[PDB]
RNA sequence: AUUGGGCGUAAAGCAAGCGCAGGCGGAUUGAAAAGUCUGGUGUUAAAGGCAGCUGCUUAACAGUUGUAUGCAUUGGAAAC
RNA sequence: GGCGAAGGCGAAAACUUAGGCCAUUACUGACGCUUAGGCUUGAAAGUGUGGGGAGCAAAUAGGAUUAGAUACCCUAGUAGUCCACACCGUAAACGAUAGAUACUAGCUGUCGGGGCGAUCCCCUCGGUAGUGAAGUUAACACAUUAAGUAUCUCGCCUGG
RNA sequence: GGUGCAUGGUUGUCGUCAGCUCGUGUCGUGAGAUGUUGGGUUAAGUCCCGCAACGAGCGCAACCCUUAUCGUUAGUUACA
RNA sequence: AAUUCUUCA
């Protein structure tokens, strides 16, 4: 099955007393190291289901947004799966107003994909001086919409890599009515995420195997090959 | 407080709307008072022609008028009993011993002169018609032309003394620091019961800089 | 739609020289059959407002069914430390509350239904005390799926 | 929100 | 303010404490019926309040029919 | 930080004396809650009687600045600030929150008890802390030490 | 002639001070805040960085004239 | 030290 068991060799582990009680249903009973490790079954259950999820939803011709923007590690994860796995992806810091409000996001992706157009067909036809000036502008627009500029409607489901660091964001997301599935982490609230998966935020590897797992489910669904397909046999990747 | 943006570039952007000149400075004041004479006539006996401008061409002891509006209809009328006319009220203010041939002609596109708008917001004005729809409809109007920002204000009683809400609208962009803007401007008086009403046009004909001098 | 409006206030903030005037509307928008909503908006014009507060009303719409065109129980309207007590009407008596929330029920889509107010007479908590009192109500259904019976006896 | 149809 | 309000900053917690009287008050069991539940009997003038009907050229009104409410007495059961 | 019902309580020791906390296989059997009237205390100033004046300093004097200064500044300067016997009963006598009781998320400190027993680590019971959801309040903000859900009783409030 | 406490136009002034606001969106039951916050360099809300704000308008910089360099056209009523 | 600024919106 997709992520078995014996797979779960480095899943558990929170930080030391800081918890909604919320999330002591969510979890096994309060260990005294502090560290309170996970009920297997229930997250094997939750990803089966966003991972029937995200099928369904591909099926259907959506499109998922991916966002991480932690320190160092996140943020490349997500660049990585980006540029591995054809995605939506946000890899800079998510802007106070980018999903209950589109028009003011609009203007923004088509004027950065008319001007990208201009300086495909800008062949220095211009000044340097202006040209390097247009060029730092596309950088510009570019480091903030990294990934946002091949859709042009609202998100049907997206994914957070953490629910605590994205507030603004998940806000805005139950504001609307789109649902979205995080990695919540054990100090967040049971409603402001459809689809409950605990797990660690502050252990790379942990991350990394749910970020590559979901990267897979959104792949599967694309007629692409995948390595995460029921596959018993696992991978070593650590950070440094 | 501001000063005018018209003013400003005549010279360096914009054309004199009269080119004329004399010797030195003895009858000049007359060509001046004489040629301002018909330069109000044909603003004030017809305001239902909407006339865009005048341009008047007078040389030593001779006469040109280019006119620009947009129908010239009323000008010359059905049977030219008016054009005849014309030329008299041209006749006794430039006198029996010169000739007076004169042109009419059509602006393209004439809904970007600032003259015309002034003369529409002062004829809504008049007839005691609610300032706040006369704007809107104004300003859709000529911003569905195709054009840069509009900037037009009304000044003085509005339905009641001690006008303290003098409206003023902005959109588009609207340099007026910008040497050349071709910003055309018109000032015109609405004359009701309570007073006089100044309504000032500013209007933007698109972007020039980098490009010619002269027109 | 009838798109109804109620009273409205005049306000300005203060700042170096003069006043900025710039008032606020509040309005209310129904069908009178079943779907209605309010929005709060300001601007510095009539029409810009009106438009604004009939955008923010009508995007922010709620659902409420119709009991044969009133209510058959009591709410009280608690918000704002003020209150508003409803009561069950007959099946047709006239329509009986004061203004600003008789047009709040009349274009929710109710026949008749007892209104009264309590405490203050400010319009805007009126308004937000007359829809938590509407809204945090329950149905027939709802005991009868929660409780173990079929259909209320 | 389990089916998506 | 019984249905129907409050005392942190808008009026209002006595400076604090000891406490008679008064009021409130854990669980089992029987009895009692003081309240509480309740069948019957008697009474609460008429008019008027209210609901139908008749007549004054019609409402006004007049008349007629019925109409609650409290109280005593008596017989029954004992959750509080 | 602690104790006391409150005011208050900090050099040492002697005597008497108040209440509380933890565990109770021990005992009676609801003797419990509140409190109109009543009774006891109650910072500080002050009065009467008998003492003391080191310092401080109301009142008062003079010297300064100011137009004015019967004030802020300075030098003098008395009652008083102490003790013993009596009285006054007032304060922002404040946590601006009457007392009693059970329930309702959490997290991190400090203190006394008991257990494990080197303090430093853990658990259990109570009070004093800070941060905080639901709930509530007009918001400020409260929030297991409630201003939450509630119950019992006293006193009090009704425009200036 | 009166009425600049009925005005249009014009002008002074803060001041060539650098600020003044808007569309959408978010938070607060509200006036409102958020942009305009903060860290840097400039004369400047000029710009950048991060930031519940995303963008936008006027204003300031800019593009005009003039002086200082040189080339090109021209030669008088200069030049000689 | 360090003060006052006549009614009417």
């Amino acid at each position: 099955s997709l992520a078995k068991l014996g797979e779960m060799r480095t899943h558990v582990g929170m930080v030391k007393r800081y918890w909604n009680p919320k999330m002591g249903f969510f979890i096994e009973p309060e260990r005294k190291h502090n560290n309170d490790h996970f009920v297997l079954e229930l997250q094997r259950q939750s990803l089966q289901t966003a991972y029937n999820y995200v099928k369904e939803v591909a099926q259907n011709n959506g499109q998922i947004l991916f966002v991480g923007t932690k320190n160092d590690y996140v943020k490349k994860l997500v660049n990585n799966i980006a540029k591995r796995v054809d995605v939506a992806f946000i890899t800079q810091r998510w802007l106070g107003g980018t999903l209950t409000n589109f028009k003011t996001l609009s203007i923004s992706i088509n004027k950065l994909n008319k001007l990208v157009e201009k300086q495909a067909e800008n062949a220095a036809d211009l000044t340097k001086k202006e040209n390097l000036m247009l060029s730092r502008e596309i950088e510009r627009l570019e480091k903030f919409f990294g990934g946002v500029k091949s859709l042009k409607r609202l998100p049907n489901l997206l994914i957070v890599d953490d629910p605590v660091y994205e507030k603004n964001a998940v806000a805005e997301a139950n504001i609307l009515r789109i649902p979205v599935v995080a990695l919540c982490n054990t100090n967040t609230n049971p409603e402001l995420v459809d689809f409950i998966i605990p797990a660690n935020n502050h252990q790379p590897q942990s991350t990394c195997l749910l970020m590559n797992l979901l990267a897979d489910a959104v792949a599967e669904a694309k007629a692409m090959p995948t390595m995460f397909a029921y596959k018993p046999d696992e991978e070593i990747q650590i950070e440094i | 407080q501001k000063v005018n943006s018209n003013g400003l570039r005549f010279g360096i952007n914009k054309n004199w709307i009269s080119r004329w000149t004399a010797n030195s400075h003895a009858q000049t004041a007359k060509w001046l008072i004489e040629d301002e004479k018909i330069r109000n006539l044909f603003f004030v006996n017809y305001r239902n022609a909407q006339v865009s401008n005048v341009e008047i061409e007078r040389t030593q002891a001779t006469v040109d008028v280019f006119v620009y509006a947009a129908q010239p209809a009323f000008l010359i009328g059905s049977e030219n009993k008016n054009i005849q006319k014309i030329t008299k009220q041209i006749k006794q203010i430039i006198g029996r011993t010169t000739n007076l041939d004169l042109t009419i002609n059509e602006i393209g596109s004439p809904m970007l002169s600032a003259r015309i708008i002034a003369r529409d917001l002062a004829n809504a004005i008049e007839a005691r018609v609610p300032l706040r729809t006369a704007m809107r409809q104004s300003l859709i109007k000529v911003l569905k032309a195709g054009a840069n920002g509009i900037k037009v204000l009304v000044s003085g009683r509005l339905n009641g003394a001690e006008i303290a809400r003098d409206k003023m609208y902005i959109e588009g962009n609207m340099p007026l620091s910008t040497l050349r803007a071709d910003i055309d401007y018109a000032l015109e008086k609405a004359q009701t019961t309570y007073g006089v009403i100044g309504v000032k046009v500013w209007i933007n004909r698109g972007m020039i800089y980098t490009k010619g001098l002269n027109r | 739609f009838e798109e109804r409006i109620v009273k409205l206030k005049r306000i300005s903030k203060t700042t170096k020289g003069g006043r900025n005037m710039r008032f606020s509307v509040l309005v209310v928008v129904g069908n009178r059959k079943g779907k209605i909503g309010y929005g709060i908006a300001k601007a510095l014009e009539v029409p810009n407002a009106i438009k604004k507060a009939i955008k923010a009303a009508h995007n922010s719409l709620h659902t409420i069914e119709i009991h044969k065109g009133s209510i058959y129980h009591e709410v009280i309207g608690r918000s704002g430390a003020s209150r508003v007590l409803l009561k069950p009407a007959p099946q047709g008596t006239g329509i009986i509350a004061g203004g600003a929330i008789r047009a709040i029920i009349e274009l929710a889509g109710y026949s008749d239904i007892y209104t009264k107010n309590l405490g203050r007479n400010t319009p805007i908590n009126m308004i937000h005390a007359t829809m938590d009192g509407i809204l945090k109500q329950l149905s027939p259904r709802r005991v009868a799926i929660l409780r173990n019976k079929n259909l209320n006896e | 929100m389990g089916n998506f149809d």
